[PDB]
């Protein structure tokens, strides 16, 4: 009794909400390439705060999607459009010794260029991969996507790299990051901190598995959804990273064609070809693979673990996609996921490779963009640090795990999982025993 | 792997009645269960998606609940376009499918009109020797029939058909036949349609030989 | 609103290989799981397939892994399905259906197509052959055993169509010798047998036969 009302103010109680969070971008680079201001983001251990977490539900993952959408859309703005360059092709391609490969050789074509009453021949180079065939004559092809879309060349001197990005939460929410070292996606977390920041988090674009990431504490974890068995993408972490290595031995020619707009095309190829293709660590690969078929079949009790390449879709998921600089990689992955199961530099694995330089837009067809050549050889040198798995169900007695992950909200959502963000509700009430006085 | 075994096969009722549809899982399926109307031949319709959440635009008569591992839909009022097939559906796993059941007016208990017909001696030439049973106007669905020529049990080389009921007097029909060789036919000499069903007390025989 | 219409079907030759289809309306085409789903007559449905619109990738029921295939263009907001080599069995409807996908899992089916009947046959355009099931010889049954016609419909009435009473038609076996057939009765008095006259007009549309067989006849 006689317990008045008491009020507080600054207390610490928080909820759940979505909100805008700021990005934050390096120091040094090439909205992005200034601003916002490289932060010194600090971190508390909290003695006793339990929350809870979910990697699947939480909203920021959206919002790193729409803001590398948008942040690519202004980057590829004023670059040139190549609706032009739409005309007939009327190429044969024989003239280089190692014709077979590419397929698209000094191939022809009518510009108009510098006067608008004159028209021209040139003629390039192309992998075949980035041209159909049109009916009649196999000599009159079309560019792939010019009957669906309208194709932007890529800004040469724009050239964008995963720049390590953080999340800066506005003042009255703060990002809550669970410490915990075997967290599965889901479940309290005991070990909770707070930040003014993420860490800095790379925009990697890349499919089957991911190239430059984080890597757990513990072992390998397993991290999935739980609602059904029936699983779209089950996320492998792998603690062990593990070196792989690629290259691009021959020597390119660039070569430009002016619309005056500069578009560059591919000249004649330097020095005897090969066929692109990368490397690794042959026994570190399946030692890996083990440690994660042990992993796996905790969850799955009493029954067979095997691998298998993907089977159908397009090339961004039947092989492993990834870019070296300003060229894109897609690489035959069959030898990689071959291994079976039942209840360290030494013998180097070598992988056939193709690149292709017409890229429907990753998150979404519709939208094309072409990327010119670089001249010279190219090698890139990244560690992985996960998989991304999916389930064939149906087939009775017998499990299956095949390389997938083409959906790129993924990579994402398999490096988000740490973070949460709270509303702050610093106003609070108690009853205490004294009251105003006149 | 998980078989969902939808019982029972038909449900007789009248209009604005409570009437029950159970779905029983073979083994654990956590809530991930649904069910769905089915119309007379076309597209089926969604009505409970999760254990008990009624769909969106569905009328609020239906409805249905968890039971542990068996599953159920409820119906208020069972009106007049409601008697049709239902179908449950599971997704914790493999997706898998019922057999369905019907729903079908209620009337009284009435027997079957049984007959019995040998071939067509102008089909028997062709050797295409068929062999045909009746059971007209009976009532409820429940009804089966046995092939027994000679003195053995026949099975495989039958084939039967089941009416819907009849409008007027909300009757079924069902006949059944038999496929036989010429040989086939006349290597074996007593013919029989056993006839068992709900309004018979005893399997009622109708049989003849041949010639 | 949203629709998913569907073509290809009917007749497919034993042993062929058969092409379906969908037209997903305006939804999204890149955010639902779509799969495929048939029933074989007399029996329960069952899955054979579920293909990613956006990304293309399939996944077979274990059962038809070496039969099936899936495939899409994005474009045109169409999908396709192959099946090779079609069996006596798959005589069935075939169905598209949008699935309710999550963030990380799939949950059912709320949406179906307009469906897609397909029969499996060889056999060429034949019309019926018509017998008499004799009456057994104070009701009695009669009837006519229409067989091995193709392909459906068939049409049949009694006494150039004044019989209707007790007249019961059942639907069309699909034999395993891809050709059709029925049998059609009707109960009277044991009286009638031996002065009225009895007759089923058969018709088959796809062959223009037609054949106002006896039943009376065989009354001993
Ligand atoms: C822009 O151009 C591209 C090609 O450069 C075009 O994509 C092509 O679309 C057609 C259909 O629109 C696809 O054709 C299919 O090919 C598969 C085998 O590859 C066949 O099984 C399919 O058969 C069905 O469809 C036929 C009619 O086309 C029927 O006759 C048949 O019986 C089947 O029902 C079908 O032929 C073709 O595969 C793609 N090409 C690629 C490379 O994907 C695109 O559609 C064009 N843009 C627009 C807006 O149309
Ligand atoms: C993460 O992956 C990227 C590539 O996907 C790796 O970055 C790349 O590293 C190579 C060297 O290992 C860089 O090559 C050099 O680039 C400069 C700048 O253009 C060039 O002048 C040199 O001649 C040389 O080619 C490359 O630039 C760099 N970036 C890209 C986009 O390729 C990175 O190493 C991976 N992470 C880790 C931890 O290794
Ligand atoms: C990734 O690499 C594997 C190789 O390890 C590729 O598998 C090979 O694909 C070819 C495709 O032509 C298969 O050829 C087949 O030949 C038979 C006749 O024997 C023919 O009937 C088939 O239609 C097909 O053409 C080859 O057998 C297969 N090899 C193995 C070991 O499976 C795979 O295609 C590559 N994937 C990508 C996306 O590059
Ligand atoms: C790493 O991979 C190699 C290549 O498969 C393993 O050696 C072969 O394994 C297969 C079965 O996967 C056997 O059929 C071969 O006989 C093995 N030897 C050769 C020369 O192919 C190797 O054992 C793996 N490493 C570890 C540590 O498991
Ligand atoms: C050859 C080529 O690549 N482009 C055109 C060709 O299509 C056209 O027929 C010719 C007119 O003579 O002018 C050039
Ligand atoms: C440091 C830490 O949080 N460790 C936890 C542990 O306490 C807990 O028992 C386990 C799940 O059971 O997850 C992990
Ligand atoms: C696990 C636990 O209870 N508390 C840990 C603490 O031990 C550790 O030092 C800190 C990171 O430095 O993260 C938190
Ligand atoms: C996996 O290895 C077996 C070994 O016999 C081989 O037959 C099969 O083609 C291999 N599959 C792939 C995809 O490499
Ligand atoms: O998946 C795209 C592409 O895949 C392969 C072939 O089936 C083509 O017809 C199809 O267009």
């Amino acid at each position: 009794e006689n317990l008045w009302v008491t009020v507080y103010y600054g207390v610490p109680v928080w909820k759940e909400a979505k909100t805008t969070l700021f990005c934050a971008s390096d120091a040094k680079a090439y909205t992005h390439a200034c601003v916002p201001t490289d932060p010194n983001p600090q971190e508390m251990v909290l003695k006793n705060v339990t929350e809870n977490f979910n990697m699947w539900k939480n909203d920021m993952v959206d919002q790193m999607h729409e803001d590398v959408i948008s942040l690519w859309d202004q980057s590829l703005k004023p670059c040139v459009k190549l609706t032009p360059l739409c005309v007939t092709l009327n190429c044969t391609n024989a003239t280089a010794s190692n014709s077979s490969i590419i397929e698209g050789m000094k191939c022809s074509f009518n510009i108009t260029t510098e006067l608008r009453d004159k028209r021209e021949k040139k003629n390039a180079l192309f992998y075949k991969l980035d041209i159909v065939q049109l009916d009649g004559n196999s000599s009159q092809y079309r560019l792939i996507n010019c009957n669906t879309s309208v194709i932007t060349q890529a800004c040469p001197k724009v050239s964008f790299d995963p720049i390590p990005i953080h999340y800066c939460a506005p003042a009255g929410y703060a990002i809550l990051k669970c410490n915990n070292k075997t967290f599965t996606g889901t479940g309290p977390c005991n070990n909770v901190s707070t930040v003014q920041c993420t860490h800095g988090i790379k925009p990697v674009v890349s499919t089957q598995l991911l190239l430059n990431g984080s890597l757990a504490e513990g072992e390998i974890i397993i991290r999935s959804e739980n609602i059904t068995k029936n699983v779209k993408t089950i996320i492998v972490h792998l603690n062990e990273s593990v070196k792989i290595e690629c290259t691009r031995p021959n020597n390119k020619t660039r070569t430009s064609i002016r619309i005056g707009q500069w578009f560059y095309a591919t000249g004649q190829v330097i020095g005897d070809i090969r066929e692109a293709y990368c490397n690794i660590n042959e026994s570190k690969w399946n030692e890996t693979l083990q440690r994660v078929s042990k992993k796996l079949k905790e969850y799955f009790p009493h029954k067979n673990i095997t691998f298998q390449p993907s089977s159908g879709g397009d090339l961004e998921i039947t092989t492993h996609s990834f870019n070296c600089g300003g060229e894109f990689f897609y690489c035959n992955t069959s030898s990689l996921f071959n291994r079976t199961y039942m209840a360290n530099s030494t013998r180097t694995i070598t992988i056939h490779c193709r690149i292709k330089q017409i890229i429907n837009m990753w998150q979404e067809v519709g939208r094309a963009m072409y990327a010119p050549p670089i001249a010279g050889n190219i090698t890139c040198i990244s560690n992985i640090t996960g998989l991304l798995l999916t389930r064939d169900g149906g087939k009775n007695n017998t499990e299956t795990f095949r390389p997938g992950g083409g959906n790129m909200k993924d990579n994402w959502r398999s490096e988000l999982y740490k973070y949460k963000v709270v509303k702050i509700e610093p106003l609070g009430v108690a009853p205490t025993r004294c009251k105003r006085r006149v | 792997e998980i078989v969902l075994t939808q019982s029972p096969a038909t449900l007789s009722a009248s209009p604005g009645e409570r009437v029950t549809l159970t779905c029983r899982a073979s083994r654990s399926v956590r809530n991930n269960v649904a069910w769905y109307q089915h119309k007379g031949g076309q597209s089926p319709r969604l009505l409970i998606y999760d254990a008990s959440t009624r769909a969106a635009g569905v009328p609020a008569r239906f409805s249905g609940s968890a039971s542990g591992t068996e599953f159920t839909l409820a119906i208020s009022n069972l009106e007049s376009e409601d008697f049709t097939v239902y179908f449950c559906l599971q997704y914790n796993n493999w997706w898998t499918f019922g057999q369905g059941t019907r729903v079908d007016i209620k009337r009284t208990v009435a027997a079957p009109s049984v007959f019995i017909f040998p071939p067509s001696d102008e089909q028997l030439k062709s050797g295409t020797a068929s062999v045909v049973c009746l059971l007209n106007n009976f009532y409820p669905r429940e009804a089966k029939v046995q092939w027994k020529v000679d003195n053995a049990l026949q099975s495989g080389n039958s084939q039967e058909s089941v009416t819907e009921q009849d409008s007027k007097d909300s009757t079924y029909s069902l006949s059944s036949t038999l496929t036989l060789s010429k040989a086939d036919y006349e290597k074996h000499k007593v013919y029989a349609c056993e006839v068992t069903h709900q309004g018979l007390s005893s399997p009622v025989t109708k049989s003849f030989n041949r010639g | 609103q949203v629709r998913l219409a569907q073509y290809g079907g009917g007749v497919k030759r034993l042993g062929a290989t058969m092409t379906l289809s969908c037209v997903a309306s305006g939804y999204t085409f890149n955010d639902y799981y779509i799969h495929w789903v048939r029933q074989a007559p007399g029996q329960g449905f069952e899955l054979l397939g579920y293909i990613d619109p956006a990304n293309g990738r399939p996944d077979y029921a274990g059962a038809l892994r070496e039969r099936l295939s899936f495939y899409r263009d994005k474009s045109m907001e169409t999908l396709y399905m192959d099946l090779r080599s079609l069996r006596y069995d798959d005589t069935a409807m075939y169905y598209c259906v949008r699935n309710v996908g999550t963030a990380g899992s799939l949950l059912h089916y709320d949406h179906w197509g307009s469906g897609s009947p397909v029969i499996v046959s060889s056999a060429s355009t034949k019309g019926p052959s018509v017998f008499p099931l004799a009456p057994s010889s104070g009701t009695a049954a009669l009837g006519c055993l229409v067989k091995d016609y193709f392909p459906e419909p068939v049409t049949v009435s009694w006494n150039s169509g004044a019989l209707t009473s007790g007249v019961h038609t059942f639907p069309a076996v699909l034999q395993s010798s891809g050709l059709y057939s029925l049998s059609s009765v009707v109960t009277v008095p044991s009286s009638s047998l031996g002065t009225q006259t009895y007759i089923c007009n058969v018709n088959h549309k796809p062959s223009n036969t037609k054949v106002d067989k006896r039943v009376e006849p065989k009354s001993c």
